[PDB]
RNA sequence: CGCCGUUCCGAAGGGACGGGCGAUGGCCUCCGUUGCCCUCAGCCGAUCGAAAGGGAGUCGGGUUCAGAUCCCCGAAUCCG
RNA sequence: CCCGGUGAGGCGGGGGGGCGAGCCGGGCUCUCGCUUCUGGCGCCAAGCGCCCGGCCGGCCGGGCGCGACCCGCUCCGGGG
């Protein structure tokens, strides 16, 4: 509907019932999830590393 | 006489720039304390055409050190960059196209 | 105590509210578009005498410078009646015609005769 | 009688003291507008001896002109 | 007893990580160009030569000194409005039924004291503008012998006379009690000032520059001394 | 007389959820309003510029000598 | 005096800490200031130290400091 139009609609119309709904399509808010777990996880383990190769140093 | 093509070309007029779909101007970053010492972080956005240029642009994102804001640039676009790419610019940047390095 | 802020800005400083030692004005301006004033006659012509007598409305003359709540206002005050609705239109020669209608409760045939028109 | 020694010393416009004087007073005049509201005479006596008074309704302004 | 939940959440502000905290910026501030004028006009006066005429008036009194020249000058502040009216009133029952010593103001009333060697301590602030209408007095009291000081503040002068500001006051007499104190205040000043005139008058102030322009020539310079160091070691 | 200039040499914000102090009120119970203070605040350009650009929401039937998506009848809708 | 940039946001000097070098565990030569895999996220403080208030040691509510080094005279550079 016209941009305007979308003032007089309930939200149910206008979203969807997911993180982001409405916003972002579904297929690029799984990959966000996975990017911002995977890449969460890297960081612990280039830290133990960074600890562990300090550890040793 | 009277006045020559030249002459006239130099009081604006009906020989200015035709900037109407321009995209903006084309340039890097204001140098602060990042590209000072170290490097920032970008993302290739968009590489668009830019009316009365023959070289694309590129539309690189930072993060504001200083606020909670998204920065956009609007860089002269180096052969090979594609959109999603990393871009890093500052002191301390890695000698890759693309990057912005003193 | 600290700047956060680069920026330099005025700051804010106390503004008074006018207190006059004398009113520039001696009396105010009396209103010189009363209801008397709104409207000037009735209209008689034959199509104003239809309007009456079948959608039940009043044709006036009104003062070009009254909007329609001044004219409904004024209609009631002056012979003490209900109005349904005003429309407005600005004549060619420049005077301001009201098509006043009047509550279903009203017969503006009957309203009319008290005012003269009929 | 101080107006005496301070009218001699603006003879003296090639002294060293004067000449400094001059030369901040004239970076200071250069860094304001053109026109601009002086609190007081910059020159109390030359201003007194041109009839100006140090009371209220007299007016300072300190015009610049491009030479 | 300590709630487990309760944790450290350490915030990392290095380039790039987490946005830089709200630290105080009062250096770098854009500042309104009334004070950009006034702040740069005192770096000037500090990075030009200041000839010695307008140089002396940096040299003043310290506190102590200006505050027992104060308190005795505060024995002979002029009288008020308030309390001149009470000094009428109480003539004209005076006569139904002397001049006390006083404080001496303006640099037209000191000048013409001076020069007729009337004034017996003349007390100059330090920042009177325009300079000019004090710059001279200095060298007046020396020639004519009346010992004279600096002071920091035309405003303490001022409240001496109970105006907003006082370019100069001057002694002339005091009374018998306070004459002592006149004495001592006289002798410290004498020495301070009138003696050492000579060299007052030929010492330029300022020629001073930044602090990042002396770092950088002292650095320079280093980089000599320890090679200078390192070449016989 | 004025002109250039439109963000460029400018202390360019008269605003706000919230909190604190009072002054008042009313369905005086407790809630409003107001003044000050605290706190927070990019928009960065007054204003003008289109009856063909952007721009919510009205349709059917009847009616006049001349007006109607405007009047009347019927059925709706947007905005506040 | 001029030019460029910026919402004039970390400049100069010193302090403090890490990696190497080296003279006989300490001083220095002297460097670094925590972001490079991915088309995520990232503000409006956690924690600690110290004070104060309201109610009956326990509940409720605030202030300051460190966290976020110190001092300075030109915002930072380029000319001159
Ligand atoms: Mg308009
Ligand atoms: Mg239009
Ligand atoms: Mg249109
Ligand atoms: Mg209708």
């Amino acid at each position: 509907v016209r941009p305007k139009v979308l003032m007089r609609l309930s939200k149910t119309k206008k979203h969807v019932s997911r993180a982001y709904g409405g916003s972002m399509c579904a297929k690029c808010v799984r990959d966000r999830i996975k990017r911002a777990f995977l890449i969460e996880e890297q960081k612990i383990v280039v830290k133990v590393l960074k600890a562990q190769a300090q550890s040793q140093k | 006489g009277r006045v020559i093509r030249g002459q006239r070309k130099g009081a604006g007029s009906v020989f200015r720039a035709h900037v109407k779909h321009r995209k903006g101007a084309a340039r890097l970053r204001a140098v602060d304390f990042a590209e000072r010492h170290g490097y920032i972080k970008g993302i290739v956005k968009d590489i668009i055409h830019d009316p009365g240029r023959g070289a694309p642009l590129a539309k690189v994102v930072f993060r504001d050190p200083y606020r909670f804001k998204k920065r956009t640039e609007l860089f002269i676009a180096a052969e090979g960059i594609h959109t999603g790419q990393f871009v890093y610019c500052g002191k301390k940047a890695q000698l890759n196209i693309g990057n912005v390095l003193p | 105590k600290i700047r956060t802020s680069p920026t330099f800005r005025r700051p804010k400083t106390l503004r008074l509210r006018r207190q006059p030692k004398y009113p520039r004005k001696s009396a105010p301006r009396r209103n010189k578009l009363d209801h008397y004033a709104i409207i000037k006659f009735p209209l008689t012509t034959e199509s104003a005498m239809k309007k009456i007598e079948d959608n039940n409305t009043l044709v006036f003359i009104v003062d070009v410078k009254a909007n329609k709540h001044q004219i409904k206002q004024a209609v009631k005050k002056l012979y003490d009646i209900d109005v349904a609705k005003v429309n407005t239109l600005i004549r060619p020669d420049g005077e301001k015609k009201a098509y006043v209608r009047l509550a279903p409760d009203y017969d503006a045939l009957d309203v009319a005769n008290k005012i003269g028109i009929i | 009688g101080a107006y005496k020694y301070i009218q001699e010393l603006w003879r003296k416009k090639q002294s060293d003291v004067m000449r400094f004087l001059l030369r901040v007073r004239c970076w200071q005049y250069r860094q304001l507008s053109a026109l601009h509201r002086a609190p007081r005479p910059t020159r109390p006596d030359k201003a007194r001896r041109l009839g100006y008074k140090a009371k209220q309704g007299y007016v300072i302004y300190r015009i610049r002109v491009r030479r | 007893v300590v709630n487990p939940l309760f944790e450290k959440r350490p915030k990392n502000f290095g380039i790039g990580q987490d946005i830089q905290p709200k630290r105080d910026l009062t250096r770098f501030v854009k500042w309104p160009r009334y004070i950009r004028l006034q702040r740069q006009r005192a770096i000037l006066y500090k990075r030009l030569k200041v000839p010695p005429a307008i140089n002396q008036f940096t040299q003043v009194l310290d506190r102590q000194t200006a505050t027992q020249l104060l308190k005795l000058a505060h024995k002979y502040r002029p009288e008020t409005k308030q309390e001149k009216k009470q000094r009428l009133l109480a003539r004209a029952e005076k006569k139904a039924a002397k001049r006390p010593p006083v404080l001496r103001a303006g640099v037209n009333t000191v000048t013409t004291l001076v020069e007729n060697k009337k004034a017996q301590l003349v007390v100059i602030a330090h920042d009177v503008d325009p300079i000019e209408l004090v710059v001279f007095l200095p060298a007046l009291c020396r020639k004519m012998g009346v010992p004279y000081c600096i002071l920091k503040g035309k405003a303490r002068l001022g409240r001496l006379v109970h105006r907003k500001t006082c370019t100069t006051v001057a002694f002339t007499q005091v009374n018998s009690e306070d004459k002592g104190a006149l004495a001592k205040l006289v002798e410290a000043i004498r020495t301070n000032y009138n003696d050492r005139y000579d060299e007052i008058r030929r010492h330029w102030g300022g020629n001073v520059l930044g602090p990042k322009s002396v770092a950088r020539i002292a650095k320079l310079e280093k980089a000599k001394a320890k090679e200078l160091a390192t070449k016989l070691g």
